[PDB]
RNA sequence: GAAACUGCGAAUGGCUCAUUAAAUCAGUUAUCGUUUAUUUGAUAGUUCCUUACAUGGUAUAACUGUGGUAAUUCUAGA
RNA sequence: AUUCAUAAUAACUUUUCGAAUCGCAUGGCCUUGUGCUGGCGAUGGUUCAUUCAAAUUUCUGCCCUAUCAACUUUCGAUGGUA
């Protein structure tokens, strides 16, 4: 019996697993004024700029001093995209919520701009994603679970065609956080690869569809 | 009834101060317990804080300490027989501080014979007391000055007068006699 | 008067209205407590025996016991009593009730047989009432069942069959004072504080101690 | 049926007599269903697969229970043979109402009698519950002295007195009260504020003191005296976790020296007759069974720390008994020695309390022949109590005691410094003088 | 009266909170605590008068008990805390910490403050004492109590304090020459070095100061509070570092 | 989530100046002469000691029902 | 400045306290026991300190009146002891 009938009071407590149960992954689902998508004239300074705005942190505030003297256009993108990569992943690897926000939208977001150049960057990134999720489980934050997802469905949405190209690499980086021994872990990276699997077309669906069931057979010891 | 403030005395250059408000509460007094010798009754007042403070009606026991052997033993409370405020609380056998109380003897002499291996009356220097004490021994019953409030903490706490005080005392009792 | 009657063991109660006054002498100068005898009552509680259990006057003010005065009364009544409920903390009204001992005003006296008689009263002998509510403690629940120490309470719990409309539904208390696997980690939790509170204290006291030993070797 | 049953006893007692003892004997009787069991069969198979939708799941479950049973046909045709023949197997707490109902019938069971008086002389294992049913009958019971065996439920009456739980106290001295003597009428409330808490040291320093008003009589005092040392017994068995609870017992054991010296004796006798000793003097020194148990050392550990506080109140003037007061004692600690020796340094708990009583034993030693010393005869047991030094001290008594004076040391030197003792020095070759050289 | 107050007038207030007299009749009454009232922030009075950071009592309610204010590495939930002198104040999401001390105009100074220095707390060792079971303990000017200090810590002392463990890092001795802070009275904001102890039996003892300057001032010794040695003080001052001029 | 038990608050606030002439009050002191809910910081292994801690026992409210009275924030019996 | 803090001794007590309480989660172990252990935090509780207080309290300061010069003490007025 979850909480049923909402009572009259603005301000319940929602214990972890209950922000859990009721969380999902579908941004498409959902929908805002995306800043990102709304003002164009580079998608990854626009959410720089905003993010400049919202967020007060040491790490993101350090993170800016770099990369605002870096970036103010796309050749600038274009020219130093592995310096700006390898900040990103440094800073995401010293794992600071309050600095883990605006990280994960702009790595969305770079990618968005560097599409079919990140492929290079892409398995390194998707490594420390993965490992920042298994740290949020280490610190229980519905935010930091959430927002871990949801850039892992913008990197999928983004990089569409190319992924599904390439699925059984996909899944294959995906099963230390699909068959993870947590209900929500495999519950949100389904999702994620979900999404991909319902973009894929009929021939490497069956091609995965194939590799999948082998390496269900491999992990026959394995439920979750 | 009772109450304990200094605004309805005279001045101290003899005057009548006129009233200036109506009595409070943090200057009350309550009725005494003139505490007698019977079967152990005590009440329990509450007073300011939530502090509890134990009235005794009627005690019978009590604890008295011999001071010149450092001890002390729980005895039994016979009579008062002098106390320096009212011979009406000597008549009436009220237990107040500072009485004077004649209590058994038998649990201090038999401390003294399994402490120093004699009897009393009829480590040698150890073993010698006072003339007075001795003849009380014989007697069959101790002097002991209270030195508790009973009206306070409910408790009969005394020692053995020794002694000077038993000097004094005993010229007292025998002059009032 | 109107005798207000109750059978404790069926839970059940009625009313009787009385009119001549040879029963009502029968209940003259008797108390609240004592018994008296339903053949000498009437005819319908032959083998019956009453207690005086209550009652009120005849302008509502009900009897009291402890007060011995067949009149009416201004006592002052506190806390824990009947006939009065305090409004406020420490709130001690005086109020008017009506002594112990039965005269002939009384308005309704109420009675509880003690002992069955020999005939069936239609209301009172005869039909009964369930009790409202069951057991809500453990231990409770294994005495009114008579269950073994060994044996579970949640298996045993009593049900009630609601419905609403065509759903129905059941109902169940929580057992109160359950042990439980949180209980025990709780006791665990306050064993191992205790525990880890006493290391800690004699460890800095340790170290001021040797703090305290090589300035006085100083 | 519990109010209906005492009015229709009266028809036929005899019946309802034979069912409340039979109802008393059925938890202790056995109980077998011992069926017909066949030979076991191998039949098993995961008929169907294992999902993880529940509702399949349990569908699934169903199947798989019907056919295991249809595969192993012949253990579930016995199986659903015994669930269908059903339960015989009385429920335990059926000693419990039926001496509720012995306890609102107390006149058949006073008529009878002769089948009850085993369960006391067993000493029951019922539950404390059903203990103190069966004892508030006891008090219901009129025509008590009459009973089948009056001084044997006497005896175990006057026990059951002497227990710690003082509701049990109180249950046992209601039976020993409506057993009537007209010096116990005298004293019967007197007994009962005795048991009341709160009025506990005012009662005792009340009438048990000597020389006083209220006091017990000198032929009331030889008829009472069980009573009293029984119920003091009681009070001393508190154990001392708290302030009140220590200065109960330390009451308790500073009124004792007033009474009389056989009293004193009788109370020690106690004490020391809950333990053991014929087993080392019907043997010399040689322990019968190995009774190193907890339980045993717990006994000598509380008869040691009563007989400490008796010396420390009663430093010249008790008496000692060889019977009942040093032979426990050598043997409490010849068993620290055996139960040191004997078992291993894994049992913690047990060696722990073998030390206390080790340190206990020899505390009490030096503290009797410090208080006794010359006053009475000792060639009886010299042998013993030398033997009890000489098996693990001397051998290292100066590897041991050299930092502090020890118990041990004090009794040597009180051994030395008196004359009539220098037997022990003589009775080894010299073995205890060589320990203090 | 017949009871504590819970009320505060807008003009019965301390007039260093700066509470203009127009905005209502209540101040908000700090709450009893660490500080005494003449002489404490409220958590409403800084957050909302102070930082701008709410506009309302029910903003302050809504920061406090989404849990950001942190008073001396505590979550503080209750809006009229007395958070006083030579606190730190920590704001999680802004990334601020702030040393609450006087300036040189006698109000309150917001002092921002890194992570290393909000590491520490001074506080003026006022009792040293003798407790139960025999240890000694000091008892500070915001009533910590912290046992076992060192044997050479007096009354009138400064300690450095650990926030994140409460114990004592280390402390500053009372003598002559050493940089003091005037907290009470008159000149309360004024740095300056102490030169001498002017001692009174039964009295107030005086205390004349001496800063930068080489300005000369008497105040009390209840109103000293030790920071450091000759200009090197443990705490980073205000702007002016505590100078009163023309 | 009604009701009721429990906990806290109702001793603050608001109004008025009748009384009171070393009284209140103002400034200055003292408590080494006392109580203090709350807030804040510290604080309590006592191992054993003779015959359930996987956690003792009673009740009572609200409620069901029977009533009284011209009437009140009245309440009785079960 | 103390008979202070604190400690120790001997007893005393209608005698206190030393958690039979509550929310979220579910991790570490392994003798595979429904066994052992474990996080965050709510209420509470002995003492001590702190804070909001409270009660007493020291000095000095009140308008008109001498056609008001003596006043207070049985009935406490001033001090001493209990």
């Amino acid at each position: 019996q979850r909480q049923t009938t909402k009572s009259s009071k603005r301000y319940r407590y929602s214990s972890f697993k209950a922000r859990i149960d009721d969380l999902k992954i579908e941004p498409a689902r959902n929908l805002e004024k995306r800043v990102h998508d709304y003002v164009e004239s580079s998608h990854f300074l626009a959410s720089f700029d905003q993010w400049k705005e919202i967020n007060l942190s040491a790490k993101f505030t350090e993170f800016a001093a770099e990369i605002e003297h870096d970036v103010q256009t796309l050749p600038q993108i274009l020219y130093h995209d592995k310096k700006i990569f390898n900040s990103l992943v440094s800073f995401i690897n010293f794992h600071d919520e309050f600095s883990l926000q605006p990280l994960l939208d702009l790595l969305a977001q770079f990618c968005h701009d560097l599409g079919p150049d990140f492929l290079k960057f892409y398995e390194e990134a998707i490594k420390t994603l993965i490992n920042l999720l298994d740290a949020a489980i280490e610190f229980e934050s519905s935010n930091v679970f959430e927002w871990g997802f949801n850039c892992l469905a913008y990197i999928f949405k983004y990089l569409s065609k190319f992924l599904v190209k390439k699925l059984v690499l996909t899944c294959d980086l995906l099963i230390p956080l699909l068959s993870h021994s947590k209900e929500y872990l495999s519950r949100f990276s389904a999702e994620a690869l979900s999404f991909l699997v319902r973009k894929c077309p009929v021939s490497n669906l069956r091609e995965f569809v194939r590799s999948v069931f082998e390496k269900l057979e491999g992990d026959d010891e394995q439920t979750n | 009834g009772i109450s304990r403030d200094s605004r309805h005395k005279r001045s101290a250059t003899g005057a009548k101060r006129a009233q200036f408000r109506k009595k409070r509460k943090f200057e009350l007094g309550r009725q005494p317990a003139n505490t007698k010798i019977g079967a152990k009754r005590i009440h329990s007042v509450r007073t300011r804080g939530g502090n509890k403070k134990y009235r005794a009606l009627r005690i019978e026991t009590g604890n008295f300490s011999w001071a010149s052997e450092g001890i002390s033993k729980k005895t039994r409370i016979a009579g008062v027989v002098y106390h320096p405020s009212n011979n009406e609380l000597v008549r009436t056998n009220t237990l107040t501080k500072a009485a004077i109380v004649q209590i058994d003897a038998t649990p201090f002499r038999q401390w003294f014979e399994a402490h120093y291996g004699q009897t009393l009356g009829k480590r040698a220097a150890s073993a010698k007391i006072e003339s007075s004490v001795e003849s009380q021994f014989s007697a069959g019953r101790l002097y002991a000055c209270i030195s508790s409030r009973p009206g306070q903490s409910g408790r009969c706490d005394g020692y053995i007068l020794e002694g000077e005080e038993l000097a004094f005392y005993l010229r007292r009792l025998t002059a009032k006699k | 008067m109107k005798l207000n009657i109750s059978y404790p063991v069926n839970g059940s109660q009625k009313t009787f209205e009385i009119d001549d006054e040879h029963r009502i002498r029968v209940f003259f100068d008797k108390r609240i407590g004592q018994e008296v005898d339903g053949e000498a009552v009437g005819d319908e509680f032959k083998g019956y025996v009453f207690k005086i259990s209550g009652g009120n006057d005849k302008q509502g003010f009900p009897m009291k016991q402890g007060v011995l005065l067949p009149t009416r009364i201004k006592l002052l009544l506190t806390k824990n009593v009947s006939c009065y409920r305090p409004r406020r903390d420490g709130e001690r009204k005086r109020k008017s009730v009506r002594g112990a001992i039965v005269g002939p005003d009384l308005a309704v006296l109420a009675l509880v047989i003690v002992k069955k008689g020999e005939q069936e009263l239609e209301g009172l002998t005869d039909t009964t009432v369930p009790k409202r509510l069951g057991p809500k403690r453990a231990n409770n629940i294994r005495k009114f069942f008579g269950l073994s120490k060994e044996d579970d309470v949640r298996d045993f719990v009593i049900r009630r069959e609601v419905t609403k409309g065509e759903k129905t539904y059941t109902k169940a208390p929580k057992i109160q004072r359950l042990v439980t696997p949180q209980r025990l980690q709780r006791k665990r939790h306050q064993r191992a504080l205790k525990v880890r509170n006493a290391q800690a204290q004699r460890e800095a006291a340790a170290e001021y101690a040797q703090l305290l030993a090589k300035r006085l070797s100083e | 049926v519990f109010d209906t049953l005492p009015n229709v006893y009266t028809k036929d007692e005899a019946l309802v007599w034979k069912l409340v003892l039979s109802f008393i004997k059925l938890p202790d009787e056995n109980q077998n269903l011992d069926y017909y069991q066949p030979l076991l069969e191998d039949g098993a198979n995961k008929v169907l697969w294992d999902s993880s939708v529940v509702r399949l799941r349990d569908t699934i479950d169903t199947f798989s229970h019907i056919w295991s049973k249809y595969s192993t046909q012949n253990t579930s045709i016995i199986s659903t043979t015994i669930e269908r023949r059903g339960n015989t197997t009385y429920p335990i707490l059926i000693r419990n109402q039926a001496l509720k109902v012995m306890l609102s019938i107390p006149q058949v069971a006073e008529n009878h009698f002769v089948d009850i008086a085993p369960f006391v002389y067993n000493d029951f294992s019922w539950t404390e519950v059903d203990r103190n049913v069966f004892l508030k009958t006891l008090s219901k019971f009129k025509n008590i002295k009459n009973v089948y065996s009056a001084t044997e439920l006497h005896d175990h009456l006057m026990v059951l007195l002497g227990s710690r739980n003082t509701d049990v106290q109180k249950l046992a001295l209601d039976a020993l009260l409506a057993y009537k003597n007209p010096t116990l009428n005298k004293y019967r409330d007197n007994l009962k504020n005795l048991l009341d808490d709160t009025l506990f040291k005012d009662e005792i320093t009340t009438f048990l003191t000597e020389n006083g008003s209220q006091s017990i009589k000198a032929e009331d005092e030889k008829v009472v005296m069980p009573y009293v040392l029984r119920i003091f017994f009681g009070r001393a068995q508190v154990p001392p976790t708290s302030g009140q609870k220590r200065s109960r017992k330390i009451a308790v054991i500073s009124v004792l020296p007033n009474f009389k010296k056989p009293y004193i004796n009788d109370f020690l006798s106690l004490a020391s007759e809950r333990l053991d000793y014929n087993y080392f003097f019907g043997n010399s020194h040689q322990i019968n069974s190995s009774k190193a148990t907890l339980k045993t050392i717990r006994r000598m550990t509380g008869f040691v720390n009563i007989v400490n506080s008796t010396l420390s109140v009663l430093r010249t003037n008790f008496p000692l008994h060889t019977n009942s007061v040093l032979q426990p004692l050598i043997y409490s600690i010849a068993m620290a020695y055996y139960v040191l020796d004997t078992e291993s340094t894994e049992e913690v708990h047990l060696r722990k309390m073998a030390s206390n009583l080790r340190q206990q034993g020899l505390k009490c030693l030096s503290s009797v022949f410090e208080f006794v010393g010359n006053t009475f005869d000792w060639s009886t047991s010299m042998e013993d109590i030398y033997a009890v030094v000489v098996k693990p001290r001397i051998s290292h008594f100066s590897d041991e005691n050299l930092q502090q004076p020890s118990s041990l040391l004090r009794l040597f030197l009180y051994w030395a410094h008196n004359p009539s003792l220098y037997q022990f020095l003589y009775y080894d070759e010299f073995a205890t003088a060589t320990a203090l050289m | 009266a017949r009871g504590p107050k819970k009320h505060l007038k807008r003009l019965a207030a301390p007039h260093h909170w700066l509470l203009d007299k127009l905005s209502g009749c209540y101040a908000p009454r700090p709450s009893a605590g660490p500080h005494k009232l003449r002489e404490s922030l409220p958590l409403i009075v800084f957050l909302r008068n102070r930082l701008k950071y709410a506009l309302n009592g029910r903003e302050v309610k809504a920061i406090l008990m989404q849990r950001h204010v942190k008073v001396d590495g505590k979550v503080r939930t209750d809006t009229t805390y007395p958070a006083g002198f030579m606190d730190v104040i920590t704001l999680d999401a802004t990334n601020e910490n702030f040393r609450l001390v006087y300036d040189v105009k006698g109000r309150f100074a917001v002092h921002r403050i890194t992570d290393e220095e909000a590491s520490y707390k001074l506080g003026k060792v006022k009792k040293v004492q003798l407790g139960k079971k025999g240890v000694p303990y000091v008892v500070t000017h915001d009533g910590r109590t912290i046992r076992y200090p060192d044997p050479n810590i007096k009354v009138n002392d400064t300690v450095k304090i650990d926030l994140a463990s409460g114990k004592i890092t280390d402390f500053i001795k009372f003598d002559a020459g050493k940089l003091v802070y005037v907290t009470g009275g008159r000149n309360l904001g004024r740095i300056g070095t102490i030169v001498h102890k002017e001692r009174h039996d039964g009295g107030f003892d005086l205390v004349h100061i001496k800063d930068s300057l080489d300005n000369t001032f008497v105040t009390r010794l209840n109103n000293v509070f030790v920071i450091g040695e000759q200009g090197k003080p443990y705490i980073s001052l205000p702007k002016g570092k505590g100078i009163k001029l023309s």
